[PDB]
């Protein structure tokens, strides 16, 4: 009935120790999602259906406002740069794993 | 082939597809698509959990910007799961 | 208790009054508080108590008639007077801003425009220098100076 | 996990939507976990540009409680830098004014003072009621709990609490009270 | 934990006369024993 | 010269993140950062701030094993605290001695 | 031009209607706001009506200019100070 | 009949944690055995796959795992191309469990194996000493000795 | 009120208040008794 931290979340956690007492023993097998807390997945008569292409072009101000209110940041970022950083910039970044 | 995954040394176009004709031939329930996990949704950066299931039990889970390709990770992740090639599993014996 | 009411005809009755528990664990204490083992276990939040010693309308009662000790009436008053400003007495009125741990009268505090330096610097009082001696559970003391 | 390398890492940086209410809560305690899940202090991938803060939605900001007499002794001080552009408000004005003020700038104060600070600003959203927007409401992950405990007033108290707590003292028979 | 490691008798720093600090670091695959390290 | 020390600076720095990211994990499991690291030590565990962050990222399952072992020591220091006498040591609470 | 008037919801109008002078009535008060006269980039004295310097004694080139602008503790000049520009 | 040393449900009568209640030891004991048995029983069967390993070497704690690098910053007294057994293992843990040491495993019990290869300096590091109006400018510049090893293997016996 | 760091009641009638967070001094019967604590 004792539990050190609750076991539904992540995994379940059985703490041992060895006979001798020289090393602990930990089991944790994962926890999985039950399909009771899933949730299921969402679900011109006369002339062709076109395909609506409209770009409203749109300023440096709206254009930015509109891509700052979408991402929740700032206009500095959509803001350009010069020719110096750019250039400073690395185009072959190193690339481990 | 020490350092890479399954479909990124053997390319696949429909995982969904493999996955239920693999099912059907070792005779289990065809999966059915949930979402376990959800945030965002309105924003431009949503993320998606969704699980593939098989006699109301978990088989696989996977992650997305839409659910349409988290279903398709699940997917992936259910057929490397069955065909062994986990990212956990055995490293090579030399 | 006892009531007096006018109809000219003014007459008082003596009506059913609470008795105490029968049997308190320290029966050698001398003041209901030290009697059950309550010394510096209780605050503004404990209104079963504080509505235990308070009069109907608000106000509270005398020490002779209590049976409290001095420091312990200290610090029941200062207790009631922090639950009526937190609110926590709707029923006990006399006759919107949310507060918690209220020393001082809300109308009498000056806004403090000026704060010092930071080694003279003017600190908002909370809570009650009364309640400094209360249980803390805790390895930090009270902060009574914010 | 098993997962291929852009879902993997669109998992592990993914913003979370938090839900915290306001409704008897100190404003600095709200922001003092505000400014953690704004700044992704709370993930154990974080790093100062990773760029890993979160969103958090506070509600009912109107009914914020402040402990002590902070509302007639805290003062906000602001600058309109004319000649003469000194204010000073109460909390108790600046409440009145604008019901988002004071958990605003308690978040704000806690933030750290660099150049990503507006961002996270801008990913903190304040609510004075009940009332969220749609997309919001559909957006949220997780009411986080509150950090205060709502002290229950005495009428709330039920029958059995009530006989339950022993009556301490014995009034005299004779008594007006 | 320097504190407690004191109490226990464990030193205070995990870095000073215990079998962490004193083992070999590693020894030869077929089980020879390495040259002793100079700290 | 800059270069030069910078190099205390960098490893000054590496230390404030691992801790950082030890407090955000042991938060997530309920615990605090103090409790978690010195319950570990008092658990003769004796994994360094660094690779406890790096389990705290890439073994969820073996940190989350960590807290809750940290999270036993707690409490049976403090049982055997309350009981100031000559109860038992507790199973986690016995200490390996080396000669 | 288009002005935007402010108006209760009883008071609506349907758009595209004509308005008259007898809108207005004989005896009593309006507001009138309009852009004034603009005199292009104007001094002190113009603008601000700053009594500037004598003519004679002694003065060099300075008749008509602002004086100090502001104090030398201050390294500065406060925001708002009265200087020439467009009136 | 309230006991001697009842106190009435106030905010400050009972410590505001949870009170906790430690299992009982010989139960908690036979649990230990039959939590030990299972582990045991998963290691003989071989139901687990990528070992990793958190190792002391080098005064430095590596998490590694097979088939790993590991960048040591001093020369090493091995010759390229070689074998070593890495044998001060604080902790081994797989999927599903993990085994930790007080402080180090048993070496019966896990067996670390990587391989010496490369033995090579470090990029120059310039040492700069530099005092304002007191002329104090000094460069030095030292490349330390490396050596890059190969995590070959990481085998768990069954020892518990 | 005349302010006064001392406060002394210099009547039978003089009767010391705390309002707004001072002590004052009144007196209804002679009223220049009345003193402000600073
Ligand atoms: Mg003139
Ligand atoms: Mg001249
Ligand atoms: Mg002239
Ligand atoms: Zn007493
Ligand atoms: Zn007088």
């Amino acid at each position: 009935t004792y539990s050190p931290l609750p076991d539904d979340y992540n995994c379940n956690v059985e703490l041992a120790l060895t006979s001798d007492g020289r090393t602990i023993v930990c089991y944790h097998p994962s926890v999985d999602i039950p399909y009771e807390h899933t949730k299921p997945i969402p679900r011109d008569q006369v002339l062709k259906t076109r395909l609506e292409e409209k770009v409203e072009h749109l300023e440096e101000g709206p254009m930015i406002e509109q891509l700052s209110k979408m991402f929740f940041t700032t206009k500095h970022r959509w803001y350009p740069h010069g020719r110096y950083h750019r250039c400073r910039k690395n185009l072959n970044p190193p690339k481990d794993r | 082939m020490t350092g890479k995954e399954l479909f990124e040394m053997w390319k696949i176009i429909n995982p969904m597809g493999l996955l239920v004709e693999e099912l059907k031939k070792r005779n289990v329930s065809a999966p059915e698509s949930r979402l376990t996990r959800q945030s965002g949704g309105t924003t431009a950066l949503p993320l998606y959990f969704v699980g593939l299931y098989c006699d109301k039990k978990l088989i696989a889970e996977g992650p997305g910007e839409t659910v349409l390709v988290a279903e398709e990770e699940a997917a992936r992740v259910a057929l490397r799961k069955l065909y062994g090639f986990t990212e956990n599993r055995r490293p090579w014996n030399y | 208790f006892r009531e007096v009411v006018e109809t000219t005809i003014i007459e008082g009755r003596i009506t059913a009054t609470p008795k105490e528990s029968p049997n308190p664990p320290n029966p050698s204490g001398q003041c209901p508080i030290c009697r059950w083992n309550l010394k510096h276990k209780y605050n503004y939040d404990d209104v079963l108590l504080l509505s235990q010693f308070i009069r109907p309308h608000g106000g509270m009662l005398p020490r002779k008639i209590t049976g409290l000790c001095q420091e312990e009436h200290r610090k029941i008053e200062e207790c009631v007077k922090m639950a009526h400003r937190a609110g926590l007495l709707p029923n006990h009125r006399p006759r919107q801003l949310n507060r918690y741990l209220t020393r001082w009268a809300p109308g009498s505090v000056k806004p403090i425009y000026k704060k010092g330096p930071r080694w003279n610097r003017v600190r908002m009082p909370v809570g009650s220098p009364l309640l400094r001696d209360n249980v803390c559970y805790s390895r930090t003391p009270w902060k009574l100076y914010h | 996990s098993s997962f291929s390398r852009a879902p993997q890492q669109w998992a592990t940086f993914a913003r979370i939507w938090y839900l915290l209410d306001g409704k008897m809560q100190p404003p600095g305690k709200l922001a003092a976990m505000a400014s953690i899940r704004l700044q992704g202090l709370h993930k154990p991938v974080y790093h100062a540009l990773s760029d890993c803060g979160d969103h958090v939605v506070i509600m009912n900001t109107r009914h914020i409680a402040f402990s002590g007499n902070k509302w007639e002794q805290k003062v906000y001080s602001s600058h309109t830098g004319y000649p003469g552009g000194f204010r000073q408000v109460t909390a108790a004005q600046l409440h009145l004014r604008d019901p988002v003020a004071i958990v605003k700038l308690a978040i704000y104060g806690m933030l750290p003072k660099n150049l990503h600070r507006r961002t996270m600003m801008e990913r903190l959203h304040l609510f004075p009621d009940e009332y969220i927007p749609e997309d919001i409401l559909k957006n949220l992950v997780e009411e986080l709990p509150q950090p205060r405990k709502i002290p229950k007033r005495l009428d709330e108290y039920t029958q059995e609490e009530i006989d339950a707590f022993p009556r301490l003292w014995t009034p005299p028979e004779d008594y007006r009270l | 934990g320097g504190q407690w490691r004191l109490q226990q008798g464990l030193a205070a720093n995990p870095s000073g006369y215990g079998p962490l600090t004193e083992l070999p670091d590693w020894s030869y695959a077929d089980g020879r024993p390495a040259p002793p390290m100079k700290g | 010269v800059k270069c030069t020390k910078a190099r205390y600076l960098k490893k000054k720095n590496m230390r404030t993140l691992w801790i950082n990211r030890i407090t955000a994990a042991s938060q997530e499991h309920g615990l605090k950062y103090p409790a978690l690291i010195g319950n570990l030590v008092k658990c003769q565990v004796e994994l360094n701030r660094k690779v406890l962050a790096d389990l705290a990222i890439y073994e969820p399952k073996t940190f989350k094993s960590l807290a809750a072992l940290a999270s036993r020591r707690r409490h049976e220091g403090f049982a055997a605290a309350l009981g100031d006498g000559k109860e038992p040591e507790g199973i986690f609470s016995r200490v390996v001695q080396y000669h | 031009t288009v002005k935007i008037f402010n108006i209760t919801d009883n008071a609506a109008i349907k758009p595209g209607t004509p308005l008259y002078a007898a809108h207005f009535r004989p005896g009593q008060y309006v507001d009138v706001t309009a852009k004034t006269i603009g005199k292009g980039f104007q001094g002190v004295m113009k603008r601000w009506g700053f009594k500037g310097q004598p003519a004679t004694h002694g003065q060099t080139k300075t008749h008509r200019r602002p004086g100090a602008v502001a104090t030398g503790d201050i390294g500065r000049v406060w925001p708002g100070t009265k200087m020439p520009g467009k009136m | 009949s309230y006991l001697p040393g009842y106190v009435p449900k106030t905010s400050l009568s009972s410590p505001p944690w949870p009170e906790v209640v430690l299992p009982d030891p010989v139960e908690e004991t036979r649990h230990h055995a039959e939590v030990v048995k299972k582990v045991n029983e998963m290691i003989v069967t071989g139901q687990y796959g990528r070992l990793f390993a958190v190792v002391h070497f080098a005064s430095r704690q590596w998490k590694v795992t097979s088939e790993d690098l590991i960048l040591i910053g001093n020369e090493l007294d091995l010759a390229c191309g070689e074998r070593i057994r890495l044998e001060k293992v604080l902790l081994v843990g797989a999927d599903n469990f993990t085994l930790l040491g007080k402080p180090l495993l048993g070496k019966d019990l896990v067996r670390v194996e990587a391989t010496v290869i490369e033995k090579t300096e470090s990029w120059p590091r310039i040492i700069m000493r530099f005092r304002k109006r007191k002329n104090f400018k000094k460069k030095r510049i030292v490349t330390t000795p490396q050596t890059v090893l190969r995590i070959n293997s990481i085998e768990i016996a069954p020892c518990l | 009120f005349k302010n006064k760091t001392v406060l002394k009641k210099r009547c039978k009638d003089c009767y010391l208040v705390k309002r707004r967070g001072r002590w004052y001094v009144y007196c209804k019967t002679h009223p220049r008794h009345k003193q402000r604590q600073m």
